[PDB]
């Protein structure tokens, strides 16, 4: 099914041109950028907080089953965590800012990766 | 029940600092008025969204307005007064301590002239 | 029961205009870019709620799955466009009508292209 | 049935001093202009989230749209004029006190028109 | 049911990031004070609607009142040390440090304290 997995995966996918964007923006991004940035970190945080709330009511009304969800969690909670520590790379804050374009994308491209091979895998037994 | 009051007392008290922050704010940070723009947002929004819930309450809860026009009309003065802060911010210095000594000389007296209302309304009861 | 599209439509055209004005702004006035971020904020939870509202619309009522593609795709072009329009603007009198040049001339096809399966459908609809 | 006529109208009063007031607040602090666009965003969320609240209230009971039809504009207009500010800002004295007086004449006869709608409708409606 | 349990413990963990980040972002870079002011706008708005939805859950499901003081405390703490540690920030390579050992110190004691009222209570739960 999920009509909605276009759609989750459609916030996940922008949200790290948000991420990719701003740790990108770093790299890219104007003196003023980082305090910029941290306006993405702040919106960024309100959209994953609410679609929590959503997804969360959402597992009630149907039915439950999480493997799938600490997969939302973790790769949220990290994008979340980078974002943080992007924040914290860029308050620490170019040798890091660059890297941290890599370190993120390397890690989102990883656990990206990591997370669609989950999917795969988690497709493929089931239609086993 | 004073379990709403507690929550909702409290987040006027917090606003009070907001206010009392911002006007506060503007003396000892005057030169972040961007910045006390970004709490109007924010101070705008929190109190928008808990007039809802208020509202909502009501209808689902007994109405009667009385008690009502007590918390609209410090809420839009809240609301007013931020606006003039702003007003205020924008203009602004021999003044801010009695739009201090104002501002809390005005909160105050409203502050106590709403106790009253409560206190006004408690006494008859009792008596 | 056409009170939905008409809201609709005007989220997308004054949206276009935060674009069109995102991109517009720019080469008016680049210096806002950050205060364009706060746009981008803006303009994107704006969508990211729509795209709410309409969920439980289409879901509570059903409909045909093909014209829903649109919206999304559309909206994901925005969306793709302010990432883009970001970097752009980011990166970013020349190349801002380049960008604003491909965008409009993108937004008018991908629009005009959206507007005639529209049209087209409107055609059949019609008949 | 005036419990929610009178916080509609303490909305777009108080709205009114935003945009005047980002209007207003163009001549007495030119600098804000990127600060009036938080204000734009803000007014911006606030409008669209009071016509989902309008959105659920409606489906409880259907009846003339007389004011939402009379809302719906001045929140457009306001809304328009926002826009137009941004882009009158964007684009971004002498407009500005144009702008100004525009926009007071404007919505001082929108919502002079909008409130004799009001009062229009309280009349009609009554017989 | 510890679904909620998690989640909660996640909200007061990275919006510890925020004040200790916010703590920790004005010694590190103390710049973005007012883009710090935004994020107490932001981590503000947060935990507004957590005390809401946590208010429906509770009232929902009946559960004891004394495992809620907690979070009210904390929660007013952090709350309460923003304030300060804002009117510190505001006020504010020493001090930081200062108002980071202060916040630290007392949010790893309070938080001790609190972990270890989940802990003792832990205690008995288990036995």
């Amino acid at each position: 099914p999920l009509f909605y997995i276009i759609n989750i995966i459609a916030p996940c996918v922008l949200i790290s041109s948000l991420v990719v964007l701003v740790y990108f923006l770093p790299a890219q991004a104007g003196g003023q950028k980082c305090t910029l940035s941290i306006s993405v970190l702040l919106a960024q945080t309100i959209f994953l907080f609410l679609i929590a709330q959503k997804v969360p009511e959402t597992s009630l009304n149907v039915p439950l089953i999480g493997k799938y969800l600490i997969f939302v969690m973790f790769v949220s909670m990290l994008i979340v965590m980078n974002c943080v520590i992007v924040l914290n790379v860029s308050l620490r804050t170019g040798k890091v800012i660059d890297k941290a374009c890599f370190w993120i994308a390397l890690l989102l491209f990883s656990i990206g990766t990591l997370a669609i091979f989950l999917t795969g895998h988690f497709n493929q037994v089931p239609e086993f | 029940p004073l379990f709403y009051v507690i929550n909702f007392i409290t987040p006027c008290v917090l606003i009070s600092f907001l206010a009392s922050l911002a006007f506060y704010l503007p003396a000892e940070s005057g030169e972040k008025m961007s910045t006390a723009i970004s709490v109007l947002l924010a101070q705008a929004v929190f109190l928008l969204l808990t007039s809802q819930r208020l509202p909502e309450t009501a209808l689902a809860v007994p109405l009667i307005g009385k008690y009502l026009m007590f918390i609209m009309s410090l809420v839009t003065g809240v609301i007013v007064n931020c606006g003039i802060v702003l007003n205020f911010h924008f203009r602004t210095g021999q003044t801010i301590d009695r739009l201090s000594m104002f501002i809390i000389t005005p909160v105050m007296v409203l502050g106590t002239i709403f106790i009253f209302v409560m206190g006004n309304f408690n006494h008859p009861p009792a008596k | 029961p056409l009170y939905f599209v008409v809201n609709v439509i005007i989220p997308c055209l004054l949206f276009s205009f935060l674009t069109g004005l995102v991109f517009y702004l720019p080469t008016d006035s680049g210096e806002k870019m950050t205060l364009s971020i706060s746009v981008l904020l803006s303009l994107t939870v704006f969508l990211l709620v729509i795209v709410e509202l309409i969920p439980s619309t289409s879901s509570a009522v059903p409909l045909i799955g093909k014209y829903m593609l649109f919206t999304m795709i559309f909206v994901i072009s925005s969306i793709i466009i302010t990432v883009v329009v970001i970097n752009t603007h980011h990166r970013s009198a020349m190349v801002i009508d380049h960008i604003l040049l491909c965008v409009f001339m993108l937004i008018c096809i991908i629009g005009t292209v959206s507007v005639f399966a529209g049209r087209l459908i409107e055609l059949s609809q019609e008949g | 049935p005036l419990f929610y006529i009178v916080y509609t109208i303490i909305p777009c009063i108080l709205i009114s001093i935003l945009a005047i007031l980002v209007f207003y607040l163009p001549p007495d602090a030119g600098e804000k202009m990127s600060l009036s666009i938080s204000a734009l965003l803000a007014v911006t969320v606030f409008l669209l989230l009071l016509a989902d609240k309008v959105p659920e209230t409606s489906l409880s009971v259907p009846i003339i749209i007389r004011y939402l039809m009379f809302i719906m504009i001045l929140v457009a207009f306001s809304v328009i004029l926002s826009v137009v500010v941004l882009n009158l800002h964007h684009r971004s004295a002498m407009v500005a006190d144009r702008l100004f007086l525009y926009v007071f004449f404007v919505i001082c006869s929108i919502g002079t028109f909008s409130i004799f709608l009001d009062a229009s409708h309280n009349v009609p409606p009554d017989n």
